[PDB]
RNA sequence: AAAACAGUGAAAUUGUGUGUGGACCCGAAUGGAUCGGGCCCGUCUUGAAACACGGACCAAGGAGUGCACAUACACU
């Protein structure tokens, strides 16, 4: 009985927000839209809010960006998407399902592309509007290990190791990946 | 040398070696400025740049 | 942030300057330069660069950047060189589109992807990959090659 | 949006212009303050100390066994400057330590796009009253801003030129700057910096008109073209609101500068203007919204006591009796 | 319009906040009651189950 | 001067009579005169004040902070803000409870005559009323 | 080599007068004898009060800086 009372009990704290956390922007825009989020909190326990008040405290390098048909992949058929980021486009798609998008930023040419094949943008303060009782929303979210410096991280001398040597390069020179596997 | 790195290679070994400072950038354009303008009166009517093929 | 005090300033009043007070900080305890390697560096070398010490490869004694440059695009981003306005007439128009690389500064063509609209296009380069000829010709377009 | 009124000579006014779009953009005081910072020292002029200054001298190390340290010394004889302790930082007359150089780097990049967007938020300040006193500009008796004087303004000498000036309710402002004079403290009133004035009124033209050369030597009044508005101009210190005087033609020219919402400018290439995260500051009130007062839950007030251990107050809170029974 | 919505808020908030604590006293009112009975009770319990034990 | 705040009048010898009166001078500033007697904390290997021998005098921290209610508090029961113009007192007017006012020394004669007749009609405490202005 | 104003005029150090003590610091006091605790700092060192070294006294000066090239983080 007691043993589930705790995990039940450590897999909810693990999820609520901190309110020790505060984002370092000196951006007074940015720091209205936290404070409401903020307040929300505090009178609730539902999940997806929680989610994104502590995304929002989050560093630019852990707001990693997302295109256009990467959220239409993982919306997995919800009609409202939800991101703490920027939406850029992406030139191999033209036409695409309707949909409404609930984020930060977005780029010029994304919007166009968005409006052309209907669908909105709505910055994050409308959320409450858009949605009800928050069951047709999905949250998405990007991945900072995709950055191209991931691939030096590691030592190139273990072996089966997959890290590039960090190196000059030219026509001749460079030095190659000799411990990997293939 | 430790930890990991691009293996160095800066080129400042010369004691020889002589440096160049651009403080004079913005004064020797206004120089250049003057002069066209002086060569321009010179020969009034006529443009300064003479007539050149496309290749 | 945009600025931000130094650590340099906070040491003033502490001995060693955060360098220790048995170890010290000497002029170059360890060799100047990458020397040392194949001696008593040679953990590091054999970890993080094990590829350092050797010879390789063809020589030639010139080489011209110029007259082996070259850039290469994939089907499924041909649609994507021209303007979005454009994009959106010749998707409904019955024209054909003839779409040049040279002009963008391409010259190769890979077969990555599907194209994005199922309808004919003309495409103009230098080489095209099998994958790619294969793609083109199955909505019925052309490959031209041209200099 | 709104009619703004153009002011003629003898302080009539009858026609009437609409307003520039960038008047309407919202105001990041972290940009301006960056902005002005970066461009602040691209003005500077370099300095150094004399390249071998302190080592003239010929000197060597007396070693040990002298009983003094081993400092280098001056090599001479019948003076006292003999024996004396030469080259080193700690030395009288010796080298200072890392000598400053020429090679510094004295300018600073910022990109464009924020030069761009910094400039027009700073426009956009000029027409806030809160921002323009919070500077300390007094307009208590002008009618409203922005000020718009008409063209056709056939002034050629400073006494007529005044009389306008005022005509406007500049003359606190003008008062405020004329009283200001004074010397500066510190070592800067000895290397050309001797006096100091306030800001006033900042005067915006773009047409070549006859009013320039009568109001510029009334102290406090400060001129600039509209097509080269600059940041030190526009946001003194770093605190955005200056008040500004435009001329009819220039204030119309902010349409082609500066564009339209969501267009893009002819004048700026590659340049447009944007939206921030959200709209307004008093986002946090939308909490008290219908929409959101369904969503939550009602709050629990009652809270629990704070533990007490002490004796007589425990006592009361758990009357203990005995028992006589041995189970 | 929000600035006035903002009052309907504080005048909700303080009638609940009344309305709790009167709820609250009634609970603990009740529980001094409950409470003495059932110390009469196991006193006595007590009692009973020490004389099993001399039996 | 003898004047008190209204509101702490029955408590503040108390809270004066309770206020520490501890020194913490410099180690070893008695034994030469080039150490002056301003704090630095000790740093030495061996030192007999920094390793906290019986004997040895205390070290500052954060256990001999004062309460937040009583600290910054004057021995009349005020705390103090600083004026230099008549333009200064017009920011007391709200709180005159708990704040009380000490003109700025520079501040010359024939001006300080022209802040305290202000101060009367307002009806702020100036703490340095005498000042320079006895004669 | 030194040496600016016929300004202001600190500390080391000296004389005279008036007070308090017998090297001095911390804690606690008397009308008054005093009671309790404390070895000289800085530094290398397993280990310093050391029969380890530097230090007669005061003022002023006196030691992680600039540029180039890759880099991880925070901010635009």
């Amino acid at each position: 009985m007691l043993k589930q009372k705790m995990f039940e009990h450590y897999k909810k704290k693990a999820i609520l927000f901190d309110e020790s956390r505060v984002p370092r922007t000196k951006n007074v825009f940015y720091q209205s839209l936290f404070s409401l989020y903020k307040k929300v909190c505090e009178n609730t326990e539902n999940e997806i809010v929680h989610k994104i008040t502590k995304r929002l405290t989050m560093s630019r390098t852990e707001r990693h960006p997302l295109k256009l048909s990467n959220i239409i992949e993982q919306a997995n058929g919800k009609e409202i998407v939800v991101f703490v980021g920027k939406v850029l486009d992406d030139d191999k798609i033209l036409e695409i399902p309707k949909i409404t998008i609930v984020a930060l930023k977005i780029s010029k040419q994304a919007k166009e592309k968005l409006t052309l094949n209907g669908g909105e943008f709505y910055t994050l303060d409308k959320l409450f509007y858009i949605s009800k009782d928050l069951k047709d929303v999905a949250l998405v979210k990007g991945d900072k290990n995709n950055r191209k410096c991931t691939r030096y991280f590691g030592a190139s001398g273990d072996k089966g190791s997959e890290t590039y040597p960090r190196t000059r390069k030219g026509a001749r020179r460079g030095e190659r990946r000799i411990k990997n596997k293939k | 040398m430790r930890g990991n790195q691009m293996l160095p290679n800066n080129h400042f070994n010369k004691g020889s070696m002589k440096f160049k400072n651009w403080f004079n950038q913005p004064m020797r354009a206004l120089k250049r400025k003057e002069v066209r303008e002086q060569k321009s009166k010179i020969c009034y009517p006529n443009p300064l740049k003479k007539l050149r093929p496309v290749v | 942030m945009f600025n931000k005090k130094s650590k340099s300033r906070k040491l003033r009043g502490h001995v060693s300057h955060g360098y220790g007070r048995v170890g010290k900080h000497r002029k170059h305890p360890a060799g100047r330069g990458k020397s040392g390697g194949l001696k008593h560096l040679r953990s590091l070398f054999q970890r993080y660069h094990p590829d350092h010490f050797r010879k390789l490869g063809i020589v030639m004694f010139h080489r011209n950047k110029n007259a082996d440059f070259t850039r290469t695009v994939n089907v499924s981003n041909l649609w994507g060189l021209m303007k979005l306005e454009e994009q959106m007439k010749f998707k409904s128009s019955a024209e054909v589109p003839v779409v040049d690389c040279r002009n963008y500064g391409y010259l190769k063509v890979l077969g990555g992807g599907d194209l994005s609209v199922k309808k004919p296009i003309v495409v103009i380069a230098r080489q095209f990959t099998k994958d790619a000829e294969e793609k083109i010709n199955a909505v019925g377009g052309k490959c031209v090659v041209a200099a | 949006s709104r009619q703004v009124n153009i002011i003629e000579q003898d302080g009539t006014s009858s026609r009437t212009t609409s307003v520039p779009a960038v008047f309407n953009l919202n105001v990041r005081q972290d940009l301006i303050s960056f902005t002005h910072k970066n461009v602040a020292m691209n003005s500077r002029q370099p300095y150094a100390v004399k390249p071998g200054a302190g080592m003239r001298h010929s000197a060597k190390s007396w070693g040990t066994g002298r009983a003094m340290a081993r400092v280098p010394r001056v090599r001479a004889g019948g003076t006292r400057r003999a024996g004396q302790g030469a080259n080193a930082n700690f030395c009288r007359g010796g080298r200072m330590f890392a000598p400053t150089n020429v090679n510094r780097r004295w300018n600073r990049k910022t990109l464009l796009s924020i030069r761009r967007y910094a400039s027009a938020m700073a426009v956009a300040a000029t027409s806030i009253p809160a921002y323009v006193e919070g500077r300390g500009h007094r307009i208590e008796q002008i009618e409203n801003i922005p000020l718009v004087l008409s063209n056709k303004i056939d002034t050629e000498k400073t006494k007529e030129g005044i009389k306008i000036l005022y005509n406007l309710g500049l003359k606190e402002e003008l008062d405020k700057v004329e009283e200001s004079k004074n010397i500066r403290a510190g070592k800067g009133k000895w290397r050309n910096r001797r006096y100091v004035l306030k800001k006033g009124p900042l005067f915006v033209y773009t047409s070549e008109t006859s009013f320039t050369k009568a109001i510029r030597n009334i102290p406090g009044v400060d001129t600039e073209r509209v097509e080269n508005l600059s940041i030190l101009d526009l946001a003194p210190g770093g605190q955005a609101g200056r008040l500004i005087i435009w001329m009819e033609d220039a204030f119309e020219k902010l349409t082609e500068i500066y564009g339209e919402m969501n267009e893009e400018s002819k004048f700026k290439k590659g340049y447009t203007m944007g939206m921030d995260v959200a709209e307004n500051i008093d986002v946090e009130n939308i909490f008290y919204s219908d929409e959101v007062q369904e969503f939550i839950d009602i709050p629990n007030f009652i809270k629990k006591d704070k533990m007490v251990m002490e004796k007589n107050k425990l006592a009361e809170i758990q009357q203990y009796v005995e028992i006589e029974e041995r189970i | 319009d929000l600035i006035a919505k903002k009052e309907q808020y504080n005048l909700r908030m303080e009638e609940l906040q009344k309305k709790q604590q009167e709820q609250h006293l009634k609970r603990v009112e009740e529980n001094k009651k409950y409470a003495e009975k059932r110390t009469v009770e196991l006193l006595e319990t007590y009692k009973k189950i020490a004389l099993e034990q001399q039996l | 001067m003898d004047i008190v705040n209204p509101s702490l009048s029955k408590v503040i010898d108390i809270i004066n009579k309770g206020k520490s009166k501890k020194q913490f001078k410099r180690f070893q500033s008695w034994r030469v005169k080039r150490v002056s007697e301003s704090w630095r904390k000790p740093r030495g290997i061996d030192n007999r004040m920094r390793r906290k021998f019986g004997g040895a005098p205390d070290m500052p921290g954060i256990g001999y902070k004062k309460p937040n209610a009583i600290r910054f508090l004057l021995p009349n029961g005020y705390r103090k803000i600083m004026v230099a113009c008549v333009k200064d007192l017009e920011a007391l007017i709200s709180l005159n409870s708990f704040y009380c006012a000490e003109i700025r020394h520079a501040v010359g004669s024939k001006k300080r005559i022209e802040i305290l007749e202000r101060a009367e009609e307002l009806g702020i405490l100036v703490i340095n009323k005498e000042g320079k202005l006895v004669k």
